[PDB]
Formats: C-alpha cells, sequence, structure tokens
C-alpha cells in the first residue's frame, strides 16, 4: 500500500478485490 | 495489472482557458491518440487480470 | 460554492471551505507536494480557506448498439450521484443533454453515478463493461 | 560630527566557522511535511564568515571598530550584545549625496528607514546621552551632515525587540539576513536566545520581516554604533564616552541548493545543502 | 504432511521480512505515483514562457504578444503528455 | 444527447454495443470573486486640489 487536480483521473478496475479473491 | 489512468488534454494543458484551448486546436488530432492510447492501456489491464 | 476567486493576485477557480490548516504569520498562500495551490488566507479577514477542485471527470455513453436500440445510459466518472443532481438542478454541469432521471434511473457505482440503467438484483455474466464489478446489459 | 578622540585600536577581523545557520524561508508559500528542493542565495553550510568586537576597555583603551564592508549579492549578519550597541545600517554605493542610499536607525521603540542622498561623515554614528540627567535619548546629528533628494520615508515598528531579560545569556541572537532582488530590498531576522557562551549549534528559520520597493544600486554596507556619555558601569568615575561590550558577525550569501523541510505546521525544521 | 505444515507456515515471516521479493508490486505501484506526479508537476515550468500560470500571460501582454509565450506553454505541456502516455505504453507492455 | 455525441466521437452514425469515453463533464462557476487587503493609507489629492 501506497494529481486529480488537474485532468488526470484514475479509473477503477473491472474486478474488485472480492472478486479476485473469489477466484483465487 | 497497473493503475489505469486518464487524461483530458484541454484541462491539463489549457485548463479554463477559451483561447488558449483555441490555439490548442490548431495542432490537430494530437490529443485523441493520447485518449485512445490510455484507453487501450486500460482496456488491455482488465484483460490482462 | 464553486467560484473564481481572485486573492491579491493569485486567481484560480474551485470551491472554498473553512480550513484547520495553520499558517505561519507571514505566509499568504499554501501549495501542495506537487506545487498546486490548496490554501489562501482572506486578505481582509485573515481567514485561512482550503481550495477543492470544481468536482470534474469523464462522461461514458452506453449504448446497446443503434441499430438494437437508440437508448443510452451515462455514467458520470468519479462523482457521487448527489454531486451530480445538484449540478443539475442549478445548471452547472459541462455538457447540456442531461439525461432523464425518473428516480429509479439513478445509481451510485464506485466507478460513478450511472443514470439511465435500472439496477437489478440478480447477476448475470458481464455484458458491457461499467467498471467496479459493475456491468450493464440489454435486457427485459 | 563630532568625534571624541580615543585611542583607537584596529579592527580584528576573526575567522570562524558558520555552522548550519543562515536559513531562511524562501517566499511566502505554506508547506506542510514537505521537503522542498530550492535555488536561492544562501549562506553555505560551515561556510566560513567574519568575526568584529566593539567594547570599551578599562585601561582608557576604547575599541571603536567601524570598518568598510561589501555587499555583493547579499548579506548575513549576526549580532550579540547586552545594550543594543548595533544601532542600524547604510546601504549604498558611494555613501555620499551623489547617488541615493539607504539608511536604517532604531531608535529606542521606533524604526526609521530613509532612502536620501545622505552626505555621510567619516565616521557617522549616534549620540546616545543623558537629557536632564534623567532621561536616555538619542540624537543623529552626528550621523549626516545633511539629508538631501530623498525619494522613501517610513517610520514604524514601536518594537524595543529585547524585553525578555538576560537569563540565560542575553536572548540577543539577532541573526539578519539582506538581499536586493528584482528592484526589491528584502530583510530576514531571527531573535534567538544564547544557551551557552557564542554561536550555539543549532537550526532556526529566519523569517522575513520586511520588503521595500527601493530599487536602486545597493554595492557597499556598513553597521552602526553609538557612544554613551559614561555612567554605564557603576563604580566607575572616568568621565568618558564608553560602550558595552557587543560581537558581530558577516557572511556572504552564494547561489546555492538546499533541500528545506517543512514540518506539518508550515515551519522550516532542517535543511540540507546540496553542495557540502 | 508435518513438513508441508512448517513450510507453509514459515511464508508468512519469509514473504516479507526476507524482502527480495513483493518488492515488484510495490514498484509498480510507486511508478505509477511518480508517472503522475511528474506529469502533474510539469504544469510548474515556464518552458521559455514569461510564467507557467496562463492567466498570468492573459493579464500581462497583449494578445498577439501573449500568443508566443501561450505556445510554448502548449508545446511544453503538450510534450509532457506524450511522454509520459508513451512511458505508460511501454511500461503497459512490460506488464502484459 | 449523448448517443448523438457519441455518434459524432466516433464519426459513424452507426453506433455498436460497448460503452465509449464520450467527453469531460465538469461544473461550473457560479459567480466570480474577488479579494483585496484594503484601502491602505490612499492618496491625499484632496490637500492638493
Ligand atoms: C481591512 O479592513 C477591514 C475593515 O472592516 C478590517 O476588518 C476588521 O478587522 C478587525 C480586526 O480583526 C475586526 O475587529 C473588525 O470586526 C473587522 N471589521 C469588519 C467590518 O468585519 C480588516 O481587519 C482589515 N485588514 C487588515 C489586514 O488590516
Ligand atoms: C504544531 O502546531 C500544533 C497545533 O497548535 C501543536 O500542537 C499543540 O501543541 C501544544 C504544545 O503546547 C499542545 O498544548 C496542544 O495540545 C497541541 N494541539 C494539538 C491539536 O495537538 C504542535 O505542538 C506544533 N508542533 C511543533 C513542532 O511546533
Ligand atoms: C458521495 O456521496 C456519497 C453518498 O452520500 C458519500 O457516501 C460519499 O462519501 C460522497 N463522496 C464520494 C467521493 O464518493
Ligand atoms: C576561512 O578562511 C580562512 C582564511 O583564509 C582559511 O584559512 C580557512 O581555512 C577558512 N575556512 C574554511 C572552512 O573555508
Ligand atoms: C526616539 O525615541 C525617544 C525615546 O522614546 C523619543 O523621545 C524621540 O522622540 C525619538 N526620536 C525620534 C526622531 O522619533
Ligand atoms: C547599477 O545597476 C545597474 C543595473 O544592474 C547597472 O547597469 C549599473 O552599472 C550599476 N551601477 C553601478 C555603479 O554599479
Amino acid at each position: 500500500t501506497l494529481q486529480k487536480f488537474n485532468g488526470l483521473t484514475v479509473l477503477p478496475p473491472l474486478l474488485t478485490d472480492e472478486m479476485i479473491a473469489q477466484y483465487t | 495489472s497497473m493503475t489505469k489512468t486518464s487524461v483530458d488534454c484541454t484541462m491539463y494543458i489549457c485548463g479554463d482557458s477559451t483561447e488558449c484551448s483555441n490555439l490548442l486546436l490548431q495542432y490537430g488530432s494530437f490529443c485523441t491518440q493520447l485518449k485512445r492510447a490510455l484507453t487501450g492501456i486500460a482496456v488491455e489491464q482488465d484483460k490482462n487480470t | 460554492k464553486c467560484v473564481n476567486f481572485n486573492f491579491n493576485g493569485l486567481t484560480g477557480t474551485g470551491v472554498l471551505t473553512k480550513s484547520n490548516k495553520k499558517f505561519l504569520p507571514f505566509q499568504q498562500f499554501g501549495r501542495d507536494i506537487v506545487d498546486t495551490t490548496d490554501a489562501v488566507r482572506d486578505p481582509q479577514t485573515l481567514e485561512i480557506l482550503d481550495i477543492t477542485p470544481c468536482s470534474f471527470g469523464g462522461v461514458s455513453v452506453i449504448t446497446p448498439g443503434t441499430n438494437t436500440s437508440n437508448q443510452v445510459a451515462v455514467l458520470y466518472q468519479g462523482v457521487n450521484c448527489t454531486e451530480v443532481s445538484v449540478a443539475i438542478h442549478a445548471d452547472q454541469l459541462t455538457p447540456t443533454w442531461r439525461v432523464y432521471s425518473t428516480g429509479s434511473n439513478v445509481f451510485q457505482t464506485r466507478a460513478g453515478c450511472l443514470i439511465g440503467a435500472e439496477y437489478v438484483n440478480n447477476s448475470y455474466e458481464c455484458d458491457i463493461p461499467i467498471g467496479a464489478g459493475i456491468c450493464a446489459s440489454y435486457q427485459t | 560630527c563630532v568625534m571624541p578622540l580615543f585611542n583607537l585600536i584596529t579592527t580584528t577581523q576573526s575567522y570562524t566557522n558558520s555552522f548550519t545557520r543562515g536559513v531562511y524561508y524562501p517566499d511566502k508559500v505554506f508547506r506542510s511535511s514537505v521537503l522542498h528542493l530550492t535555488q536561492d542565495l544562501f549562506l553555505p553550510f560551515f561556510s566560513n564568515v567574519t568575526w568584529f568586537h566593539a567594547i570599551s576597555g578599562t585601561n582608557g583603551t576604547k575599541r571603536f571598530d567601524n570598518p568598510v564592508l561589501p555587499f555583493n549579492d547579499g548579506v548575513y549578519f549576526a549580532s550579540t550584545e547586552k545594550s543594543n550597541i548595533i544601532r542600524g545600517w547604510i546601504f549604498g554605493t558611494t555613501l555620499d549625496s551623489k547617488t541615493q542610499s539607504l539608511l536604517i536607525v532604531n531608535n529606542a521603540t521606533n524604526v526609521f528607514i530613509k532612502v536620501c542622498e545622505f552626505q555621510f561623515c567619516n565616521d557617522p554614528f549616534l549620540d546616545v546621552y543623558h537629557k536632564n540627567n534623567k532621561s536616555w535619548m538619542e540624537s543623529e546629528s552626528g550621523v549626516y551632515s545633511s539629508a538631501n533628494n530623498c525619494t522613501f520615508e517610513y517610520v514604524s515598528q514601536p518594537f524595543l525587540m529585547d524585553l525578555e531579560g538576560k537569563q540565560g545569556n542575553f536572548k540577543n541572537l539577532r541573526e539578519f539576513v539582506f538581499k536586493n532582488i528584482d528592484g526589491y530590498f528584502k530583510i530576514y531576522s531571527k531573535h534567538t536566545p544564547i544557551i551557552g557562551r557564542d554561536f550555539p549549534q543549532g537550526f532556526s528559520a529566519l523569517e522575513p520581516l520586511v520588503d521595500l520597493p527601493i530599487g536602486i544600486n545597493i554595492t557597499r554596507f556598513q553597521t552602526l554604533l553609538a557612544l554613551n556619555r559614561s555612567y554605564l558601569t557603576p563604580g566607575d568615575s572616568s568621565s568618558g564616552w564608553t560602550a558595552g561590550a557587543a560581537d558581530y558577525y558577516v557572511g556572504y550569501l552564494q547561489p546555492r541548493t538546499f533541500l528545506l523541510k517543512y514540518n506539518e505546521n508550515g515551519t522550516i525544521t532542517d535543511a540540507v545543502d546540496c553542495a557540502l | 504432511a508435518n513438513q508441508f505444515n512448517s513450510a507453509i507456515g514459515k511464508i508468512q515471516d519469509s514473504l516479507f521480512s526476507t524482502a527480495s521479493a513483493l518488492g515488484k508490486l510495490q514498484d509498480v505501484v510507486n511508478h505509477n505515483a511518480q508517472a503522475l506526479n511528474t506529469l502533474v508537476k510539469q504544469l510548474s515550468s515556464k518552458f521559455g514562457a514569461i510564467s507557467s500560470v496562463l492567466n498570468d500571460i492573459l493579464s500581462r501582454l497583449d494578445p498577439p504578444e501573449a500568443e508566443v509565450q501561450i505556445d510554448r506553454l502548449i508545446t511544453g505541456r503538450l510534450q509532457s503528455l506524450q511522454t509520459y502516455v508513451t512511458q505508460q505504453l511501454i511500461r503497459a507492455a512490460e506488464i502484459r | 444527447d449523448p448517443l448523438s455525441e457519441t455518434k459524432c466521437t466516433l464519426k459513424s452514425f452507426t453506433v455498436e454495443k460497448g460503452i465509449y469515453q464520450t467527453s469531460n463533464f465538469r461544473v461550473q462557476p457560479t459567480e466570480s470573486i474577488v479579494r483585496f487587503p484594503n484601502v491602505t493609507n490612499l492618496c491625499p489629492f484632496h490637500e492638493v486640489f
């Protein structure tokens, strides 16, 4: 575990961490 | 995967300035290519996962 | 409120809120790690105000294909439906083709505000990937 | 300009290490817990600064030191005294009526700053002595013969500065930085108590006090001293002009790069000299 | 079974204390953060213009003179954006 | 409407099934404010005149 002000946006992944956990 | 980002050229370069965007228009489709590249990267990240 | 401010020659746009940040007596305006203004001092009352950029984001249009149908669902990315609704009621949104909201149309995805698609409690395979585990499809 | 005769002693220019002093806020921006890398006119870390003294001896010889110093691009000034022996400063090019000169004096509480074409004498000084044998007061007769063609006048700051006392050591670590950038004279200052004897090892940023839009050349500068007409040391019957003990250091500002550390409160708590 | 249980019990300690691995994902996250921060910090560079603020150029010079400064800013910020996108494409190839 | 705007973005009259990054939305400023310190010892023109 570790911009938005000017035109830069961060898209969310299609698979949430819950779905990845279910797949695993 | 890695973080999927997106950029608005008008906002980033000439934010809320009318006659900065007016001159940015003269550079053509130099900023549709960047939008398409970032969209391709995002879709590829989803495909990877 | 989303306003344009001019504090002693420093010009910008945003929403100014009351602040808990404390400046030194001489410091006028505050900058972030990436050298963007975040706090100002009101020259008259010496108050300290935090700037938040006026809400912005992407708009994604979801179509089932123009030959199948002519309806769309619009996703405002990254913002909650309350902000979009408030901006609509104040004619503030930049795109002026505001979609019809019937109260049962506005849905809050973690990706943003999705208007035009009704949420069904069932779960089907993804058809049009909206994001954050939410997908959309043209069905009955 | 009347200068009493004294057994004049040549000024002793000691050389001492500057430690990590002289850091000042580069601008008025507020930063919270950031490491800001800035290139500006700073006093280099572990730099190597001049030291002068001004005292009156008990053998009849009084150290009357009024040297002539340059300015270059910036100046760091430090002072330690118990009776505010340093009064003010003169900045200019020729220090005569031919060219405009800046002149700062602290008169007890208030402060005068003038930009005029003064006509200074060989040893300008202020006359601080007793009126009616009851009042301490100052006269500027010995400073300049006349003041002609003045452009900027400023009188403000009725602050006595040193007021807390002399608990540890005189609380009179006076640190000042003078810069002349694109027509603006900038004065940064800091008052630090002396926990020890002289030049403590520590860090403390210099807050900006004064900005003046004078826009004229500065190449030479000098400090001001005054003499009290006796009645300073109890038990001394020597009727003569004597002054208290004082020391002052001079550095110079070089164009360097620093890595200032702003804590969460907006103040600078440490710095790194990028070429030490 | 005992050997596997002992080996699986040491996996909770050897994942972080030994360092070595687990640095790749943090490296990815830090690289993304650095790229975005540099992109948004390129907005504070003059690129040879009078200032890095559009309005500061606007209210200091006449339109015909301000055209050159605004175009210098546009070219600099476009170069920054192109650099960011190209680096993202290369890094996306590596991640793919 | 969003569909016609998507058509313009794709530069086609036919749009297939999918989600398209169309444009950027922004909440616009309502009023413009200005703050300056004070009069700060204005010039004494009355004495001259
Ligand atoms: C600028 O002038 C205004 C005039 O009102 C000053 O505002 C007053 O400030 C004092 C000191 O804090 C308050 O007691 C008063 O109530 C304020 N007046 C009003 C009407 O609110 C303001 O302080 C001045 N600014 C500076 C920097 O001196
Ligand atoms: C930074 O400023 C804060 C806020 O004023 C200081 O925190 C206060 O410290 C005092 C010290 O006497 C305490 O009495 C208060 O209770 C503290 N307040 C809070 C909200 O924590 C802090 O000490 C300052 N830090 C430095 C390094 O100067
Ligand atoms: C948006 O509104 C929702 C609903 O009130 C709230 O939970 C959320 O914190 C708000 N902000 C964001 C950034 O989603
Ligand atoms: C300070 O200057 C003196 C005089 O030349 C010199 O001998 C000494 O080494 C200098 N110190 C430093 C740290 O440069
Ligand atoms: C200097 O200070 C003294 C003591 O307060 C005062 O009497 C005198 O008028 C001051 N001189 C000037 C020139 O303001
Ligand atoms: C005064 O400063 C100006 C501007 O830098 C310079 O041209 C001039 O030579 C200077 N004069 C002297 C006497 O230093």
